[PDB]
């Protein structure tokens, strides 16, 4: 059922790319702040969380318009397929 | 009563009233908004649904009463008696226009026309139009076409209002959870603390007053 | 009801040990919080019971309840035995669930011990990936005795009416 | 027995009775308060709603009885028979003043007045202005205005109380976490220890007696 | 045939029966204690709410069924005679004393007296209370005064009991955590270990049996 | 009877088979990343999540087909066992 | 009456087993990702619907239920 | 839908600000005590937890008046945008 196959595969691909960007940013920031604590040999729990929050908020301010474009496109498309037979 | 069929029609309408109220009146909106408020505050049981619905019905009464009264005063006049079918039919038709106006003010015409063309079997139910030509379609449209459009048009509006009402509380939730992570108290569920903050926030805004007033003001205007 | 409540408890214990806390929902027919496993084992017991003809013993015990204690003689349930009932149900359930709880405990301690050599390893997060597979694997082995265990040893019988009920008139 | 229409009125009233109790009586406040206390202690099923609402209904009965008795005695009185519509209607109206005067102490003036402004017949220009003297305006606003203003103000005042009830438990919940962190047992969930403390505190405070007394004292006067 | 009003009273009573049981009977206490202990053991839905409510219901009947049966045996008594509404009222009231005594035994005198004042004193122009010497009123508090005062005392007793049952489980949680730290086997959540231990320990000691006896022995002798 | 026992056993057997591969790869990725973070001392904790999300989604793409063939064959089998009696 | 109740329950049991599989699988993959806070029912409901539609359940079932009463 | 877009953007801005300060105070205290452990060295895990708690509590005690005013302003603004 090429229609069910398409809609099902695209749902998962969209989950993977919508979620990837915030987690990539968070991971890279995490690594750099973890390193800096080693070369400084200076340690605390809170600095990485503090920076990660800002990094993710900026990520959302920037990309969020595109999240809307992608979701609207998919929303229309699935309805048209569901009611396509008539 | 002076006519057995007038009597029958009156009783039938009286029997259908609650479905008309539930499907063609601002009650549709007010009913939904209060339940969304309760959800956004995060309360399961309280206030009771019949408390909220009772208030919603009282408020809707003010908005709709002027039309009911106008129609009653119009129909109770025995000042003319009718020569023929068409004379009667037109006399009745012209009485509903106070309601027909109110539905046409708030529905969205593209649906109304779509349904009109659909209950007629015309041109196999849907066909293209080369030309776009508007024919005082406001007076043509049947009530049986207007009613669904109004219903959908107003449900959507309710969802919109509920969206706006959620945002302030979402802020509170994320803020509490972040300051708890700053303290490192990672095990503790925010809902134990965030709820009272929401309560006092709503109490200080006096959300019930603002909300109730604004709802009415969308339909009426008052000094 | 007694044979079914034990299998329901068993299923709740397993689904709690493997994590899975959030999966449950309140059944509207009874008002009982129902996990994913618990519903399955609770059905499976019912079908084996019906297949073995327990349905006849049910009407039987009803009839005998009328012959042995009569509405007009003020028949009454015995108090002393009623006081043990909840604890006998809990006992049976634990005694039966135990083999799975043990292996899942050994598994988690084993991972915690292993973590000593690599303290950055999240031994907790690993266990969530593992324990559900372990649970189903082990229960699949000890699954076939479930049919005889419940069908006879737990089913009530008409002979017991003598001890649980007596006439006060 | 009596006037056939008076009989109809009595039966209609008795049919609507539970919605009135649920929407224009202190039952609204007590119902909310008890459930909020259960949530503050953190219990999901104890006591049952069927117990809490039973208590709330009994406590409300004391507060409301004297008004029902006074209105009953006022109508079971053979004093007069009536000449005219205006005499009868003003005799009826003078019987409800006890209830009207109960609602007036607790609804809020500005919201009441806004609703009274809402009922007046529409005008094409904005309505002709007026100011009215106290014997109508202070003493005698209409009940179809008072009733929803009452419901809304009651809900608000209930949330306010719930807010204060939460505060001491929030204090407990924080302190206990900070002490567990001071002992280093960072991984243990503090709910397992905070819950019994909360219960101990509530029984030593004897919160049920205080709540049940003070809530009644807000309406009764006892010496 | 019989009497048509006593028929109404029978049918009415049988509709209210479950709310009376739910609000003025030891069921209130039994159903609470079990659910609290279940939460303290930390594994909800074992035993089922069906099991717990079923047992609590059965036990409540041993306490209450003799009192109802005694009342019906009091009324089915062919030797009485009456002369007036007063002489009948007295005899019907006398029939309920068997229940009244039970409520008086298990509830607070001062909260009862407070509601006994509150039914009236909105009527009263005076402060003196001595005006009836106690011997009548101390025996005859009204049942509507007794009911909520009984329920509010039963709940408090339930919490008192459950408090003392929480303590040992808390201790067990502290012991487990301290052992994991002393072993340095840090990154394991203790709940996974301690909930099996709590369960096995309580079942191996038959906590539910001792609990059931300890509850019934407030109300009966089992022998 | 034996049909009941057989069908119930098979249900657990299928759960085991289908769920097994994702949980394996999520384990292996958890071990490798945890070791790597001891071989070079870095105290990040989202990196496992970031990698294992991609790991699980990939094998859901791969096995998307066999998943539907197995479940169809099982459904047909049990419907036959239930209804075809004579 | 009790015989028909017995056999109807028996038939109803068999039909659960695929959906039971679906539910336990989904729950396991979510725990494998650590998303403990996700309610599975949201994800598992559409998979059940599409499974039943692919089987064409109502055809098979209404056929067999009638064939049990006539040769 | 400029209004809707605005409301959305403002929400995140508010979360970023209102959570910002307490994390900064906790950061600075944790860092300063950390460095102070490197001299006269004694190494103890809990001192950051003990002292940061006082930091954050005192910060909230001072600023909590501000928070309510910002929140109120936002709530009114959105209620009006919705009901207009
Ligand atoms: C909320 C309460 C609203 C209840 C709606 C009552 C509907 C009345 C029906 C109607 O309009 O025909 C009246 C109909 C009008 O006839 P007309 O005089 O020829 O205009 O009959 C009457 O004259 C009025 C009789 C109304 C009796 C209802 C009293 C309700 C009391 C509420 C509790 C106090
Ligand atoms: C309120 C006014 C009181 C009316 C009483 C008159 C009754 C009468 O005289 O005719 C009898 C008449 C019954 O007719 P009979 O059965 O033929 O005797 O009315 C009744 O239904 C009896 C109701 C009164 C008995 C009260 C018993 C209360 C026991 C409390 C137990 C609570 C927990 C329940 C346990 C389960
Ligand atoms: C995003 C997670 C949930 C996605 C569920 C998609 C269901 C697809 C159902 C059909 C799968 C079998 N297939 C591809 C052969 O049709
Ligand atoms: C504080 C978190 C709030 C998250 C939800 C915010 C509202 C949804 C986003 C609305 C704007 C969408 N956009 C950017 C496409 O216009
Ligand atoms: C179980 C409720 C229905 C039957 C009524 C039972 C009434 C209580 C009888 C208790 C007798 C106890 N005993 C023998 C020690 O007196
Ligand atoms: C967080 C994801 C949970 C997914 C659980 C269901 C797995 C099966 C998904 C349908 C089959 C694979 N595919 C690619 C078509 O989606
Ligand atoms: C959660 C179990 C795994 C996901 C697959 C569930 C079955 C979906 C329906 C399969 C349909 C197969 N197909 C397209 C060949 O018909
Ligand atoms: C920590 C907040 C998590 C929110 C998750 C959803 C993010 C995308 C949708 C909201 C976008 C808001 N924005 C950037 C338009 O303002
Ligand atoms: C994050 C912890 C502190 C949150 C404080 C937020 C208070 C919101 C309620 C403001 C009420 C203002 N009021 C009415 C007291 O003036």
């Amino acid at each position: 059922m090429d229609d069910l196959v398409f809609a099902g595969n695209k749902a998962l691909y969209l989950v993977l790319i919508l979620s990837g960007w915030p987690t990539i940013v968070a991971t890279i920031i995490g690594l750099l702040v973890g390193l800096f604590q080693t070369v400084t040999q200076l340690q605390e729990q809170t600095l990485p969380f503090g920076i990660k929050l800002l990094g993710v908020c900026l990520c959302l301010f920037l990309l969020s318009g595109w999240y809307g474009e992608v979701l609207l496109s998919y929303g229309r498309q699935v309805i048209f397929l569901a009611l396509a037979k008539g | 009563m002076g006519n057995d069929i007038s009597l029958i029609a009156l009783l039938a309408f009286s029997t259908l009233l609650p479905f008309i109220i539930a499907s063609g009146t601002c009650f549709v909106k007010f009913s939904i908004v209060f339940v969304m408020v309760r959800n956004a505050l995060g309360l399961q049981q309280i206030p009771s649904n019949m408390t909220l619905n009772g208030v919603a019905l009282l408020l809707s009464m003010f908005v709709m009463w002027p039309i009911m009264h106008d129609a009653y005063v119009y129909f109770e006049d025995e000042d003319v008696t009718f020569n023929d079918i068409s004379s009667l039919s037109k006399h009745v038709d012209e009485g509903l226009d106070g309601y027909r106006d109110y539905l046409i003010k708030y529905s969205d015409r593209e649906l109304v026309q779509f349904f009109e063309n659909a209950q007629l079997k015309r041109q196999y139910g849907e066909e293209t139009e080369t030309v776009k030509r508007d024919k005082d379609e406001i007076e043509k449209p049947s009530i049986f076409a207007l009613l669904p459009a109004y219903a959908l048009s107003e449900i959507k509006s309710a969802f919109k209002i509920g969206f706006y009402l959620y945002l302030p509380f979402v802020v509170v939730d994320l803020v509490v959870s972040s300051v708890l992570l700053a303290l490192g108290m990672m095990m503790m569920s925010p809902v134990t603390i965030s709820t009272p903050i929401k309560l006092v926030l709503f109490v200080a805004l006096d959300g019930w007053t603002l909300l109730s007033k604004g709802l009415i003001l969308q339909y009426m205007d008052i000094a | 009801s007694w044979p079914f409540w034990v299998m329901h408890a068993l299923g709740c214990i397993i689904d709690n040990q493997r994590g899975a806390t959030l999966s449950s929902s309140i059944d509207p027919a009874n008002g009982i919080d129902t996990s994913e496993m618990a519903n399955f084992l609770n059905m499976f017991a019912a079908v084996v019971y019906l297949q073995n003809g327990g349905l006849v013993t049910m009407v039987d015990v009803l009839n005998k309840s009328y012959q042995l204690c009569d509405p007009m003689n003020e028949c009454t349930p015995s108090l002393p035995p009623l006081l043990t009932f909840i604890n006998q149900v809990a006992q049976n359930a634990l005694v039966l669930a135990s083999p799975v709880v043990l292996v899942l405990l050994l598994s988690e301690v084993f991972l915690g011990l292993l973590s000593r050599f690599a303290p950055q390893m999240n031994a907790f997060a690993i266990s969530l990936t593992v324990k559900s597979g372990i649970a189903v694997l082990i229960m699949l082995l000890y699954f076939s005795p479930v049919l005889p265990d419940n069908v006879l040893r737990l089913s009530f019988q008409a002979t017991g009416l003598s001890s649980w009920f007596y006439e006060r008139g």
